[PDB]
């Protein structure tokens, strides 16, 4: 999109740990940002170098540090770590230091959570609802639902498959997902998500459709105990097929 | 036998007139003492002064951002600064101090802006007088000299609402 | 040459590889208004009146001389590593008053045409050195891209008591000394 | 309070 | 040093302009005026920036007062592409960005044709399992949660069945329960008096 690129995309560690957030500006870009966005306190910026050297701090904690190296590449070293560090990480790239019309590139960031123990993450159970025959005689249109269900933390991506190609046209998914428990702070989350075609469409047996959700947990170097499978990132797929 | 060095210089100059009505900048790209690019806001684009410059003004030229940067420079520096000016160093008024001390010398010294005159009985047409002297502590400096009664100098600065006269014999 | 009823420089950036060293000022009119302590990251007014009324971000400062050391990098290369030439500075005492004997006077010390901007200015009272009341003025900018600078001595005015300007520059053969006496 | 002093910034050399 | 001020929220109708304002009486000569958005949970993205002139661009328009104490973000036409969290930021030279807390935008459609209907969706693997979809809602229509602890209601969700020229607002219910209706599953929610329950 803007060139620059932030890894890994997500992550899950408990506290007092470090983390080390990596940041590819664009080619040709020499100055490098790093901005924090949580819930708390919103968009705030940590710090900027160029050309390899501390040009702008924020609000930085002395267990936060930062580099750029003779690549330009940064590096955002997080120590420490507390529950409230759980945020958005967002690195930007640009040309200059910073000008009043120089523009600003972002990354996609990185969203850490930081939990007590990593015992309460788990995966979705997927699963696709028919479309009603009640709707199809009325409107002669098919929605078809889907439902990813007690996943722990709220980082997934669901996206829609028709004849092994992703739709865009027709979707909707629900913009933050619920709570199982609204009262638990630990609580498990649900995900819907809807897929409308015309009745023609769905009333053919030729037609497969595809509901995915990509999870983002556990690393392959984290331990587990427990005698359940590991939640490790993983995609959870329900398919159906067209009813004639 | 001497160290080696390589200089740089960036200076981005304004250039007023009449009050407000005309202003003009001028930023200039300087390797060691050679100019080898600048922008100038009457031409309006980053020009090459040396065959040093081609690389430099060209890239700058092809950038949208940098070309609005710098024409927008006229009043993003320029023009808010003399307002700064206005306040401060335009309305800076430092009276001379004048005195006569045997050739007959008149000493003007430590006045603000360089803006004088200095008349020596009749006016004379024979007197030898000092360029004006920058101290560089904001004050200025003029010696006026006069070969060979009444002997009066006659001093005149924006400063003064008469001018100061001091009387020899 | 561009002619005008004003003329600032808002402002004089230098970077060099000796040091590697840097300078930031504005100057009006041909005075300085201000420098920034590029150490200290602060802004040093020249007048009492500017200290009172007028205020400069000094983070502009610093990170514009980065894009200076950027800058000189690039162009080192492309002139295929020309380093400086040295040039003979204009040494020149004078008075900042007319000069009365036990009366506080100020001797001044100009230094003209300073290329590279790298000189060492100072004064000896009877061929002794002297630090006590020194102070100067920053490297003041030229038209024909070199510099000037301007030294002081707070000095009482008595018999007996001869002055001398001591300059070192790479562009002399020997360091040079002007006199003054009363 | 007083306001800020503007100033001009220098052109960065193309890196590439 | 000198900060902006705008609404927190705006819910502007589709195809309508959308005039996101700004105020910063106390910006300096030397401050020029950006505007960047950011959409869930994506990075933010430059929109437009000025001075004093008015600017126009393919994403936006940028109308700067006269006295430059305040500015407007004007898109000529809204899309529900367009629903984020606009920022009004204040850039000179070098300085660091401030984003602070923005406009949250959201973007209505206009149901041309509303059919409100809820709907019962069987599981494509196990039968026994069931969700129950209300749809083709008007806008003005609001869904509230359960008052249930076993049943779960999501909020609406706007889709685009773009070639057919068709939006659809939709709300899925679900529960555990094996008495679990659909004609008594939206109870709590201020269902149209037309909707239809085959
Ligand atoms: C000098 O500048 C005048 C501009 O007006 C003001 O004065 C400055 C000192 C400054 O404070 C600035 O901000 C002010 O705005 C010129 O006069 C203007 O000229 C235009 C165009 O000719 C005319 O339409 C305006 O009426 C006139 N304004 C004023 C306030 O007089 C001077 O121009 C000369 O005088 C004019 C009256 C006119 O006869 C013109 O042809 C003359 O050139 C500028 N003088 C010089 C020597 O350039
Ligand atoms: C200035 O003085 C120091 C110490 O005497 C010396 O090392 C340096 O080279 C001098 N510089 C010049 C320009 O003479």
């Amino acid at each position: 999109d803007s060139g620059v690129t932030q890894t890994p995309k997500h992550l899950i560690t408990a506290t007092g740990q470090r983390v080390t957030l990596r940041c590819s500006p664009r080619s040709g870009d020499l100055s490098v940002y790093w901005y924090q966005q949580s819930l708390d306190q919103g968009l705030q910026f940590l710090i900027q170098y160029y050309n390899g050297e501390e040009r702008a701090k924020g609000n930085i904690l002395e267990r936060f540090s930062a580099q750029q190296f003779p690549d330009l590449h940064s590096e955002l070293n997080l120590s420490s770590l507390e529950l409230g560090d759980s945020a958005l990480y967002f690195c930007a790239s640009s040309t200059t230091p910073g000008t009043g019309t120089e523009t600003q590139y972002f990354g996609p960031g990185t969203r850490l959570l930081v939990l007590e123990d990593l015992k309460n993450v788990f995966p979705p159970e997927v699963a696709v609802f028919e479309p009603s025959e009640a709707e199809i005689s009325h409107t002669q249109k098919a929605t078809l639902v889907c439902l990813a269900t007690g996943f722990y933390p709220d980082h997934v991506e669901l996206s829609w498959w028709v004849n092994g190609k992703e739709v865009h046209s027709g979707v909707c998914t629900d913009p933050q997902p619920l709570k199982e428990q609204p009262a638990l702070n630990d609580s498990r989350y649900a995900l819907s998500s809807r897929l409308r075609v015309s009745a023609t469409f769905w009333q053919n047996p030729r037609n497969h459709f595809r509901c995915q959700v990509q999870f983002y947990g556990l690393s392959e170097n984290d331990e587990w105990t427990q005698d359940r499978a590991k939640p490790v990132t993983q995609i959870v797929s329900a398919e159906a097929w067209g009813r004639a | 036998d001497s160290p080696e060095d390589f200089v740089y210089q960036f200076k981005g100059m304004c250039y007023f007139t009449n009050g407000t009505e005309r202003v003009r900048l001028v930023t200039r790209y300087i390797y060691n003492r050679e100019e080898y690019a600048r922008f100038d806001s009457d031409v309006g684009v980053y020009r090459a002064v040396t065959p040093l410059g081609p690389p430099a003004a060209e890239y700058w030229n092809s950038q949208k951002e940098v070309l609005e940067r710098t024409r927008a420079e006229l009043d993003t520096v320029c023009r808010h600064n003399y307002q700064l000016e206005l306040r401060t160093t335009l309305q800076r008024r430092v009276e001379p101090t004048v005195t006569i001390s045997p050739l007959l010398v008149c000493s003007v010294t430590d006045f603000y802006p360089a803006q004088i005159k200095v008349r020596w009985q009749e006016e004379t047409t024979g007197v030898v007088s000092t360029p004006l002297i920058r101290n560089g502590d904001w004050t200025f400096q003029i010696l006026v000299m006069l070969e060979m009664d009444v002997y009066t100098c006659h001093v005149e600065h924006p400063s003064l609402q008469n001018p100061i006269i001091v009387e020899w014999r | 040459d561009i002619v005008a009823d004003h003329v600032a420089s808002y402002g004089v950036n230098l970077y060099q590889s000796y040091g590697p060293s840097g300078q930031y000022s504005h100057e009006f009119d041909g005075d300085e208004e201000f420098y920034v302590d590029l150490e200290r990251k602060e802004t040093v007014w020249q007048l009492p009146l500017f200290r009172r009324f007028r205020r400069f971000d000094p983070q502009f400062a610093l990170t514009n001389i980065a894009v200076l050391k950027h800058n000189l990098n690039i162009v080192i290369k492309r002139s295929n590593s020309t380093a400086a030439t040295n040039e003979v500075p204009e040494v020149t005492v004078f008075s900042k008053s007319p000069v009365t004997l036990g009366q506080p006077n100020t001797l001044i010390c100009l230094v003209d045409n300073i290329f590279p901007p790298v000189v060492n200015i100072t004064w000896l009272s009877n061929g002794h050195s002297v630090t006590e009341g020194v102070s100067e003025t920053s490297f003041l900018s030229k038209s024909d891209h070199s510099f000037f600078k301007i030294s002081y001595l707070t000095f009482l005015p008595s018999a007996d008591e001869i002055y001398d300007c001591k300059v070192e520059h790479w562009g002399l053969d020997e360091p040079l000394l002007k006199h003054w006496e009363p | 309070a007083p306001s800020g002093e503007g100033s001009f910034q220098p052109s960065q050399e193309n890196p590439q | 040093d000198a900060k902006t001020t705008q609404p927190n929220s705006m819910e502007s109708n589709e195809e309508e302009p959308v005039h996101l304002p700004c105020n910063h009486s106390t910006i300096s000569g030397t401050d020029y005026i950006h505007w960047y958005r950011q959409l869930p949970s994506q990075g933010p993205e430059y929109v437009i920036h000025g001075l004093t002139s008015n600017v126009n661009n393919r994403m936006a328009s940028l109308a700067i007062a006269e006295d430059r104490k305040s500015s407007t973000l004007i898109l000529h036409r809204a899309t529900l592409r367009d629903a984020a969290v606009y920022y009004c930021i204040l850039r000179d030279r070098s300085n660091q960005f401030y984003f602070g807390t923005g406009t949250s935008l959201t973007v209505i459609p206009n149901i041309q044709n509303p059919d409100p209907a809820v709907y019962q969706l069987r599981d494509s693997k196990s039968s026994d399992k069931s969700v129950c979809l209300f749809t083709d809602f008007d806008s003005q229509t609001n869904v509230s949660q359960s008052k249930d602890s076993d049943v779960y209601i999501t909020d609406k969700c706007v889709l685009d069945m773009r070639s057919m020229d068709f939006k659809s607002n939709s709300a899925v219910a679900w529960s555990n329960k094996s008495d679990f209706a659909c004609a008594n599953a939206f109870n709590n929610s201020i269902i149209p008096e037309d909707t239809f329950f085959p």
